[PDB]
């Protein structure tokens, strides 16, 4: 009824928002700064207080000390090296050698110790964040879930049942099978359930251009790993990071093997990782090096194969629990139609079988819609199917 | 990457015969029951087309008037072995003027079952149930693509084999009768089958101590269907 | 001058080094394999002469090397490609180890698993003197090693390490150690306190890590 | 700026009137609320007084820096352009949220303290691999296929335009789409009509140019590529001719196939990684479908497999009609003799014959295209 009367009384106050919010001050869209209404702590005091008494305190690196006296030996980025001193504010206790310290530009004396270098590409592969994958969602391989989970979390959640019994729990475990079987998807439930540092590693990210370059990245990874008390290190697709040593004639695949040898050394030998648990997963395990496959590094050895019948029916009940369907279908018929089949294929059949109901104008799929999925996904894509030379893992 | 056909598993067993264990799982399901009254036997057809003639396919085929068989897995390979069994019975009768016993049939096929190689080629993708009535009354056997065989009382073989065995152990006992055994089988068949049960989806054959091996047809069959 | 241990990697090669580290009260020094590998050139070389110079200072001192194959790869001639920089450091390892101006102050303990990788120039006679292999434990040592690792557990006297080492052929100290821990977990699964023989028997089954496929149709 | 997200009556109602009237009174409250602050606290201008107080803090030689760590109490280690890094402190006008390792910041000339942060001048490659405009005409340009076009809209366009259908179904769209067939069968041509149709940020990359001469530069290029694809929007990543990573070996690659392998491994991660993927679609196309790794082709990585057959002859005449639509055809010709000339001609062949025939007319300055133009034209195009 009041067509313009709602529109302009709308519009003059939608504008009058901005017409006084410019008179507040949010404006002068910047080049990298902050809101003018926020910074006013450093306004009259820290502008000459966090600035004018404050130094630059250029950071350095300690070489070593000497006896009887401080007479410290400093080192900087490019320039020369000095004999330097502490400040009074610090003890000479935590002034150990090979340490970064904040140092004045004039007297060249030590102010505060610093943490060492972390190499932030290693920092990036800390995940910081958990996925949503439930152990309810990897149903069908519950014995593998149990046999893994009894290794992964049970000392971390209960470090007393192993101690008072008097056994040290294992540290290493690989997971392997054909692709799409639930290896990576299974790892996501661990990264879900967990709490500590979950540092993921994909081996092809270690492929470097320089020599020894990934090998130091390994070292740093174990440095910040040894900083944390308990830490879980994830290894995905480790066939890139190493099969074995086979060298003959011109040195082929030399560079990868040395990093693999560093990975051996960081795993076993001379006061090791302690409370750092590892977890590999491959596709084809047959390529892998035997000393890598030595226990003490890769103790638990979990297989992932296809489910028998009931795990498959359970996977039907996993992906199929949340879709509009005919009420009176049965899945055991479909599992009979899927002998050699992964749960990814089961999910793909679920998602295609919905699309059949999406084809004309149906809301819920039927049994024969599922049958329309079966021949296409199973039997029409049967030229590809990707599995059988991975069943033998070649 | 290509191994030989006579290669043992790292587990010890094989690869390809073990693959034939996988291959027979795709076949149509089959149920035979040995009752002291006599052995009943049933199988589905896995009907495909309306334009398909249904009776052209079957899995019941007999060897003798007291011996029939049930097949699964692959099909076209089996009839060779069927011919070998029939030939064997005719040799045994030819030289002994008596019927070869069902077990002695079963070992005779089972010796043939693993003979392939690279002299003189591949194993066989079938699964076999052996019905007969010897002098020891009703007999029912089950053999293997490995050639390993056994006597069973009620064996379910095919795609729904393991699920029907669980539903079968709970209902079978030693003191069954044939009339309840037939309907008892056809209930589980109607469960495990895809299409709606009629007189064309399935077919039966029984062997009795009294009469011969008899094969049912769609005239005496649907009474069990309406009286399931 | 120069001892070398080689064999299967589960034979225990680190274990001797950390044993003797507890034994001698001398300057123990250890090395990683690819530790002498740098992005820039000559830094591993200087890194070598810093180590032998420091061990030159410490006149009672032995040096350990783990995984020599990372650097000790046999040389090759090839155009167009082929690394050199590792073989530089390998050469100062050869000479700076031995040759011009020798010394008798340091002893070299080296560990590897594979021998054919190695340039024979480090396998001459006197750069590496005593080359010893580590065979697999025969049977009695297999009883002895799980007897070693079976120490800190509640063990009921249901154990026969002679039976265990006879039903466990072809194992190493890592695997025989692993049967001990896995039996140490199976009994925690059944909640028992002491140990029985079948706990070991099943731990063997896990250490062997067989593929289950429905085999009951034999014999 | 994001003051009220509610519009739901959408009529002439006293609801939508009272909305604004409420927010009218609130915005007048903000106006006369701030109006008293300068009325009884002039004391400054506050529009440039505190602002040039900040600009009187920060010096004009603003050195450009780069982060490498963060300590929360407004000081950190910051790297110089020379490399000799410091341990300066951070200001209060730095709006401490846009601070990630490796970012460019603003430093003092004197004490090098963290003055401000710097917006990053995009990336040369993002624009290079980023497709700007729609290439060409719509799906009506193609003709003849009419089935898999429904497949492509099904997996791609319909998820975009109608996100109601998957939700009433209880389902998510299929992930990976692949295209394969004989060469010249319109494989790229369909993707052009997709790039016409979509509004999403579109990326296109040949499978040939993945390979590098540096070790790991391929997989690094992959990781930053999927970084670029994820960081933008509902994006469409297209790959053409992915077989070329497996077919041809080049001597620029220092590594052999055992670097190509690692490249395909890192890509294989980026299809099916455990990380939260987001709204990125993957369209692939090649002609040698049998050659590559089937592990990339598993469901979970690719859901839809789309073959392109050779054209049938009644579709051929349609393709002739398309490639002869706007041209001054002299009526001397018969297209049906042109259909059965080759039994297995492609859609590239028809357009090649048509365009080359136009070249023959422009040899003779003509405007219409005669029969002998096609006669010698197919001699030029086919037989050599
Ligand atoms: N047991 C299962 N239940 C439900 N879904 C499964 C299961 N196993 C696999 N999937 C499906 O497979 C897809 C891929 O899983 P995952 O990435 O773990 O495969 P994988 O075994 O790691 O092989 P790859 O390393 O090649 O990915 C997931 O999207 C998931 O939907
Ligand atoms: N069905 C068709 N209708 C109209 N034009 C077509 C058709 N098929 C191919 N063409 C013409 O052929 C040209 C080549 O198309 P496109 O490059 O997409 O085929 P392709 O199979 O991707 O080729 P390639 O195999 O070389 O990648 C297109 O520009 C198009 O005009
Ligand atoms: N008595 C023993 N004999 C052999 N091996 C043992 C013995 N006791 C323990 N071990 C195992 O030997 C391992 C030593 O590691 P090692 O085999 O030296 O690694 P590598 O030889 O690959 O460098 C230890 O992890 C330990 O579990
Ligand atoms: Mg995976
Ligand atoms: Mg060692
Ligand atoms: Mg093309």
């Amino acid at each position: 009824t009041y067509s313009r009367q709602i529109k302009q009384v709308e519009d003059d106050i939608q504008q009058l928002l901005k017409k006084i919010n410019e008179l507040t001050g949010i404006k002068e869209s910047d080049t990298g700064l902050a809101p003018p209404a926020l910074w006013d702590l450093a306004a009259d005091k820290q502008t000459l207080q966090s600035e004018q008494p404050l130094q630059v305190a250029r950071c350095t690196k300690i070489i070593n000390a000497d006896s009887e006296d401080p007479k410290y030996i400093i080192n900087v980025k490019q320039f020369a090296k000095f004999v330097v001193d502490l400040s009074d504010q610090v003890a000479p206790t935590d002034i150990e050698e090979g340490m970064r310290v904040g140092v004045d530009r004039n007297k060249y004396q030590i102010h505060i110790p610093l943490p060492p270098k972390i190499d932030p590409t290693v920092t990036m592969m800390q995940v910081e964040e958990k996925p949503d994958v439930t152990y309810s969602d990897v149903g069908g391989c519950k014995e593998q879930i149990e046999k893994l989970r009894e290794v992964v979390e049970t000392p971390l959640l209960h470090p007393e049942r192993f101690v008072n019994l008097g056994i040290e729990p294992p540290k290493g475990v690989l997971l392997f099978g054909p692709p799409g079987t639930g290896k990576t998807l299974c790892a996501r439930a661990v990264a879900n359930r967990t709490d500590a540092c979950f540092i993921r590693v994909i081996g092809s990210e270690l492929v470097q251009k320089y020599v020894g370059e990934g090998a130091r990245m390994v070292r740093e990874l174990f440095e910040m790993a040894r900083t944390k008390k308990a830490c879980l290190i994830f290894f995905d697709e480790i066939d890139a990071i190493g099969g074995a040593r086979f060298d003959d004639g011109a040195g082929g695949d030399n560079e990868v093997q040395r990093t693999m040898l560093e990975l051996i050394n960081q795993l076993d030998g001379f006061d090791p990782r302690g409370n750092i648990k590892v977890l590999m997963a491959t596709n084809r395990p047959d390529t892998l090096d035997p000393a890598l496959m030595r226990p003490g590094r890769l103790d638990r050895k979990i297989e992932f194969s296809l489910p028998d019948l009931e795990g498959r029916t359970h996977i039907f009940k996993i992906h199929a629990r949340s879709m509009s369907v005919e009420r009176d279908i049965r899945f055991e018929l479909l599992a009979r139609l899927c002998p050699n089949s992964t749960g990814a294929e089961i999910r793909s059949v679920c998602t295609e079988a919905g699309m059949f109901a999406i084809r004309a104008r149906r809301k819920i799929a039927t049994e024969k819609d599922f049958l329309e999925a079966v021949n296409k996904v199973i039997k029409s894509y049967a030229k590809f199917s990707a599995t059988p030379r991975y069943m033998t893992y070649n | 990457y290509d191994r030989g056909v006579n290669t043992f598993s790292p587990e010890g067993r094989l690869f390809q015969v073990e693959y034939a264990i996988e291959a027979i799982k795709l076949g149509s399901t089959a149920i035979g029951i040995q009752t002291s009254e006599g052995v009943c036997l049933a199988v589905e057809k896995r009907i495909t087309s309306p334009l398909m003639e249904p009776s052209s396919i079957e899995k019941i085929v007999e060897i003798d008037a007291h011996i029939g068989c049930a097949m699964s897995g692959l099909i076209a390979d089996a009839k060779t072995l069927i011919d070998k069994a029939r030939v064997e019975t005719q040799n045994h009768w030819f030289t002994y003027n008596e019927t070869m016993t069902v077990e002695s049939v079963t070992q005779a096929v089972s010796n043939l079952a693993l003979q392939f190689g690279e002299e003189d080629s591949r194993p066989f993708g079938v699964a076999l149930l052996f019905g007969g009535v010897d002098e020891k009354g009703p007999q029912l056997f089950h053999m293997d693509p490995s050639g390993t065989f056994v006597q069973c009382d009620a064996r379910a073989i095919g795609s729904a084999s393991e699920g029907a065995q669980s539903s079968l152990q709970e209902v079978y006992h030693k003191s069954m009768t044939l009339k309840e055994a037939i309907k008892s089988s056809l209930i589980i068949l109607k469960q495990v089958m895809e299409e709606k049960l009629n007189a064309t989806n399935i077919e039966l054959a029984t062997v009795q101590p009294g009469q011969n091996f008899h094969m049912f047809t769609k005239e005496e069959l649907e009474e069990v269907i309406k009286d399931i | 001058k120069g001892v070398l241990m080689y064999g299967p990697p589960g034979t225990g090669k680190t274990l001797l080094a950390r044993a003797c580290a507890a034994q001698t009260k001398a300057t123990f020094l250890k090395l990683a394999g690819p530790q002498l590998v740098q992005m820039f050139i000559g830094d591993g070389a200087k890194l070598v002469r810093d180590a032998f110079a420091l061990a030159k200072e410490k006149a009672p001192s032995i040096i350990f090397i783990d995984e020599l194959d990372a650097i000790g790869t046999k040389r090759f001639d090839s155009e167009k490609a082929g690394d050199r920089e590792v073989q530089r450091t390998m050469l100062e390892l050869l000479n700076q180890l031995d040759g011009f101006q020798p010394n008798t102050q340091v002893k070299v303990i080296a560990a590897t698993n594979r021998v054919d990788i190695l340039d024979p120039a480090l396998l001459r006679s006197g750069r590496l003197d005593r080359k010893i292999e580590f065979p697999m434990p025969n049977e009695e040592a297999r009883a002895r090693i799980m007897q070693i690792h079976s120490r800190k557990m509640n063990v009921s006297p249901d154990v026969n390490y002679e039976e265990l080492a006879r039903c466990t052929d072809d194992f190493n100290g890592a695997q025989c150690k692993a049967v001990c821990v896995e039996a140490g977990m199976i009994a925690l699964r059944r909640g028992a306190t002491e140990l029985t023989h079948e706990d070991y028997m099943e731990g063997i089954l896990e250490v062997q890590a067989k593929k289950k496929a429905n085999l009951q149709y034999y014999a | 700026a994001s003051k009220l997200p509610l519009v739901t009556p959408h009529t002439q109602c006293r609801l939508k009137l009272l909305k604004l009237e409420r927010i009218k009174d609130y915005l007048l409250m903000e106006e006369e609320f701030i109006r008293n602050q300068e009325q009884m606290k002039p004391l400054e201008e506050k529009q440039e007084e505190e602002r040039s107080k900040v600009d009187d803090l920060r010096g004009t030689p603003m050195s450009v820096g780069t982060l490498e760590e963060i300590i929360d109490d407004n000081h950190a280690i910051v790297s110089t352009s020379v490399g000799s890094e410091h341990y300066v402190s951070i200001l209060s006008f730095v709006d401490k949220d846009l601070l990630e390792p490796g970012c460019s910041v603003l430093l003092n000339h004197k004490v090098h303290a963290v003055i401000g942060v710097l917006m990053d001048d995009t990336d040369p490659l993002v624009t290079v691999m980023k497709v700007e405009k729609a290439p060409q005409e719509t799906y009506a340009d193609i003709g003849g296929l009419d089935n898999q076009i429904q497949e492509i809209k099904e997996s791609v366009e319909l998820p975009l335009t109608h996100p109601e259908y998957y939700e009433e179904m209880g389902i998510k769209p299929p992930k990976g789409v692949i295209l394969y067939g004989p060469p010249g069968t319109g494989k790229t041509l369909l993707a052009k009509a997709v790039a016409n149709q979509t509004s999403a940020t579109f990326l296109r990359v040949v499978g040939s140019e993945l390979i590098q001469k540096y070790l790991g530069d391929g997989p690094k290029l992959v990781r930053e590529l999927f970084r670029v694809a994820e960081e933008h929007a509902p994006s469409i990543v297209f790959i053409d001719e992915i077989d070329a990573i497996g077919t041809k070996r080049y001597d620029s690659n220092s590594g052999g196939e055992r670097e190509i392998q690692r490249t395909m491994l890192e890509l294989l991660n980026q299809l099916d990684g455990f990380d939260s993927r987001g709204d990125v679609k993957v369209i692939m196309a090649t002609n040698r479908i049998e050659t590559l790794d089937p592990a990339l082709i598993r469901p979970g990585r690719i859901d839809r497999k789309i073959e392109f057959p050779l054209p049938d002859e009644k579709t051929k005449k349609r393709i002739f009609q398309i490639h002869t639509s706007r041209m001054t055809l002299a009526d001397d010709v018969t297209l049906d003799d042109l259909i059965m000339a080759k039994d297995d001609l492609s859609g590239a062949d028809i357009k090649a014959i048509c365009t080359e025939a136009g070249l023959m007319a422009l040899r003779e300055r003509r405007m219409k295209v005669t029969n002998e133009d096609f006669k010698k034209s197919k001699e030029n195009v086919l037989y050599k």
